[PDB]
DNA sequence: CGTTTTTTTTTTGCATGTGCCGGTCTCACACGTGCCTGGAGACTAGTAAGCGCTTCTAGTGGCGGTTAAAACGCGGTAGACAGCGCGTACGTGCGTTTAAGCGGTGCTAGAGCTGTCTACGACCAATTGAGCGGCCTCGGCACCGGGATGCTGTTTTTTTTTTGGGTAC
DNA sequence: CCAAAAAAAAAACAGCATCCCGGTGCCGAGGCCGCTCAATTGGTCGTAGACAGCTCTAGCACCGCTTAAACGCACGTACGCGCTGTCTACCGCGTTTTAACCGCCACTAGAAGCGCTTACTAGTCTCCAGGCACGTGTGAGACCGGCACATGCAAAAAAAAAACGAGCT
């Protein structure tokens, strides 16, 4: 009755995705978020297919890099688990928030 | 609320690419908040570039130009 | 048999650059050497990345360089990674890199 | 139609065959390489421009392009680049 | 005599007196206010400069200065700044 | 002859601004609205700082604005702080701020 | 004889220097260091006094800002002492450092 | 020991403005290294400007142009 | 020195992923082709800027006294940090549910291109007042001493928590 | 429960720093003046871009399968974190030493300004091939078997390192 210990699969997932370059958000739910966010500014707005791709490439790139930094913050607190305050410190030092 | 379409499993995968091994339960709602602002701050400028060119279609170049202003230059969409 | 590129010994169009310089609202007047010097630097930096990208390709048993090869080439090099420290390369992923403390004993 | 959209991708292929003659390039990779040359064109051209304006000169010369490259490229990259660019200027002012 | 060093300092003083008639300003505080006008000048001008080149147009119009200001200035600053510009132009177009 | 700035209702030199736009290598041609609009915006932003900066100076019991007043003005306004978030104001010091965890119990 | 508890003066010193705007590095030493570091790029160089003051206003600003971001890293690790690893994390997240 | 001319008490003052309450003894030397790498990166560019202008005197504007490049724009010395 | 326990450490035992061969099928890199527009050319004309020559700004160096700042050492508290111990918040792994992803069709907004035509801004010369450098003055503000006030720390006393007996299952 | 020992709480008390006031004196903000060059005016000419009309690209909607991925629940391990406890690094303040600071004078490097002169680049009209779009081919690479193979965990193998005689000096 097999059971990998907590954090064994995680290290595999880290290894797996760090190897690859595929977008890790499902494209339709993302596109919908773009158009929703867009609506606020200007209504009846069309998007090039590439434009929504450029925006997901970006959004993901950004979030991976924040988790990088957010992780170092968790390690600095002698933890291994990233928590909201980890993100908040990453972004306050980055200059993205006051 | 298409933000919820940004699923826990998807956030975990981004986190994993970001070398993260363990993850608080509060991070998924946090991460969504940060994402929304990022897309707001980029799109707002993208759509401004759309409006000035007098179009009804946001082009990739619009996004490229916006991302460059947010100090997040993006290669391979018309850079 | 002549062309401003081949007189300077380049693959980058010294002509194209001289026109981009005039038309790109940088200065009233453009010196004849400027587009030569520039084409050279753009060529030299393109060579530098291709060299290392094709060393990451040939290291995957790949005939064709893809985005990931370019990224790998640029991030593992300290100087290139600096020059492009604020650039995102799309379909480029991130260097395999796990913090020692997260490993098992 | 389809405009007539100019690129760098031939002058990239004409350098890829010179360094690594066996191996080629996908479109997305050639796109990232086109972005690259355009970025750095602008960075150098832009700094040269300021360099000129600060010194009350009306002309961007190979000298402005040089100082600009000293400011923009890191340690070794900035030396090699200066050379290749000094090299190319000399061989051009030879060739008439 | 010394050569002519231009400055925005006579107009800063004018605006200051409009807003605080009984308030002065140190030489340094004036130098900061100068750095400021030139900074934002360059920022708007350059962002307009780009907008024009991006839309294949030879002319920086008031419309470029506007879009540039909506890109650069945060929230309420952009709205108010945009109004003040839009007023200023209208009034200038009426008097000729 | 009466100045463009007089016509447009501004304190800022429309004339000067027009010249700086031609001489700054921004575009081939400069419209007639452009310098008026740009002058207005620079005046508006100049007003906003000197407004708050004045209030800063009054709260010190000082007649004349000094760099610190400008700094107190800018760093305490959320939007002016964001506009000048990558800008160092000589002789301005920093806002009084002590992390709660550092005060005695 | 009267004696202040450890850090009561520190708090006082913080309040003192957050209130004031004077350069906190002694001018002559700093100027020597400016000249020293210049000789690495070119010999027999002269400096406008403003050019030296510009550099000192810049360094002092940078360092105060860095100490702010450092101090946050220290508190994040449930400490009150800044240590080299608070400065290293700070500069890493800023992207000054690899 | 020009770098030491940046005394322990000077650095300690800078940190107090930074609102630091307590300071490891290792900070002072660490701080000296950060400061050296800061002036090196500015004075480098600063001087590159002086050179290109064919001058033997470094001008405030050279410094100002250098700081703007390093993303550390400074107000009240020209520009 | 041996002789009981424990506390560490070594080697199996399966169960899960990647890592790797062989085919092998598609679509996108590659190259060829023909045609258009952007680079090339030789010309004239003007002026941008290199150079040489003059001005005098302000950067450099030195000196000697004052005193604030750095230094260095003594002492002790309060913080870093290591260990322990407890409660559940996360990770794993199923079985169930969802809707993204795929390939395809059908409709048309609007992206994008062309040609035409003129309102607008560049360029020009004359005109002149706004804004500059230089110069003068006088009150704001830096500096100082003196007294009021607020905040700290110590020692004493009070208040509650907290902790080591004295009987019960 | 009983009772005693701390650990916090409140209290009074001396003390040191900080803050506020009026007084003094210096200099830099402020404003005035006279000259200068940059903005204004009014004129002519060219073309950038506004607009109308036409092409057709690709963005949108919709549909219907096939999974791959999301979701939800069960269960338990390993982590986050609160508590305690120990060692000294770092803070405070004192006495001793240093050199920054200031004001000043003397010297001249070189910043900066002006005038001349010509080599260099912008502008123009003519030519044409390099580089474009478009379109077809063909081999790289992604896909899909199964087959070593490495791992990595559930332990039992044994094998070291402690807890306790040991029994003698
Ligand atoms: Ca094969
Ligand atoms: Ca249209
Ligand atoms: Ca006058
Ligand atoms: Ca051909
Ligand atoms: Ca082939
Ligand atoms: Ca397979
Ligand atoms: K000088
Ligand atoms: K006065």
């Amino acid at each position: 009755p097999h059971r990998y210990r907590p954090g064994t699969v995680a290290l595999r997932e880290i290894r797996r995705y760090q190897k690859s370059t595929e977008l890790l958000i499902r494209k339709l739910p993302f596109q919908r978020l773009v158009r929703e966010i867009a609506q606020d500014f200007k209504t009846d707005l069309r998007f090039q297919s590439s434009a929504v791709m450029a925006l997901q490439e970006a959004c993901e790139a950004y979030l991976v890099g924040l988790f990088e930094d957010t992780n170092l913050c968790a390690i600095h607190a002698k933890r291994v688990t990233i928590m909201p305050k980890d993100i908040q410190l990453a972004r306050r030092i980055r200059g993205e928030r006051a | 609320d298409n933000i919820q379409g940004i699923t826990k499993p998807a956030i975990r995968r981004l986190a994993r690419r970001g070398g993260v091994k363990r993850i608080s339960g509060l991070i998924y709602e946090e991460t969504r908040g940060v994402l929304k602002v990022f897309l707001e701050n980029v799109i707002r400028d993208a759509v401004t570039y759309t409006e000035h060119a007098k179009r009804k279609t946001v082009t990739a170049m619009d996004v490229v130009y916006a991302l460059k202003r947010q100090g997040r230059t993006l290669y391979g969409f018309g850079g | 048999a002549k062309t401003r590129s081949s007189r300077a010994g380049l693959q980058f169009p010294v002509g194209r650059v001289h026109r981009l310089l005039r038309k790109g609202n940088y200065s009233e007047r453009v010196g004849a050497g400027a587009p030569v010097y520039l084409a050279a630097v753009l060529e030299y930096l393109t060579a530098e990345i291709l060299e290392l990208a094709g060393n990451a390709a040939r290291d995957n048993k790949k005939t064709r360089i893809i985005p990931r090869h370019l990224q790998l080439a640029i991030r593992n090099d300290e100087e290139l990674n600096k020059l492009l420290g604020r650039v995102t390369i799309a379909q480029g992923g991130v260097l395999p890199n796990i913090q020692a403390v997260l490993l098992p004993k | 139609k389809r405009s007539r959209k100019e690129s760098y991708s031939i002058y990239v292929y004409k350098v890829l065959k010179q360094v690594h003659p066996d191996t080629g390039i996908s479109s997305k990779a050639m796109g990232i390489m086109n972005s690259f040359v355009n970025d750095i064109f602008e960075r150098i051209a832009g700094e040269a421009s300021r360099l000129a304006h600060y010194n009350k000169r009306s002309t961007i010369t190979s000298r402005e392009i040089q100082t600009a490259v000293r400011l923009l490229l890191p340690g070794e990259l900035a030396k090699h680049a200066v050379s290749e660019g000094t090299k190319a200027v000399t061989k051009y002012t030879s060739a008439k």
